[PDB]
């Protein structure tokens, strides 16, 4: 969710209202089909899967 | 009791009478509020005021 989607992890302040804080992978990384390679996970032992 | 408390020693007293109508001003005084709009700190904001 957070690489290829958005994610809205809180807010920040600015201009006195409230506004949204997104995480999201930079657009070309999310383009192919294959996104999936590039993106990385640790698992329980820390280890990059 | 204005003349007993003429000195200020450490605190500020006003006395007043109960408002005849509850909820009502008989002086009629305006109630004005300035919002500001681009966010300026709350002491800038007195300073204006």
């Amino acid at each position: 969710s957070a690489t290829i989607g958005t994610y809205y992890v809180n807010d920040f302040p600015m201009l006195g209202k409230n506004f949204q804080v997104n995480i999201r992978a930079l657009g070309d990384f999310r383009n192919t089909q294959d996104a999936l390679k590039n993106i990385y996970i640790r698992s329980s032992d820390n280890k990059m899967i | 009791l204005f003349g007993q408390y003429a000195a200020d020693r450490n605190a500020l007293s006003y006395f007043l009478n109960l408002p005849p109508i509850p909820g009502l001003s008989l002086t009629g005084g305006f109630e004005m509020y300035a919002q500001n709009k681009s966010g300026k700190d709350y002491d800038a904001i007195q300073q204006d005021v």
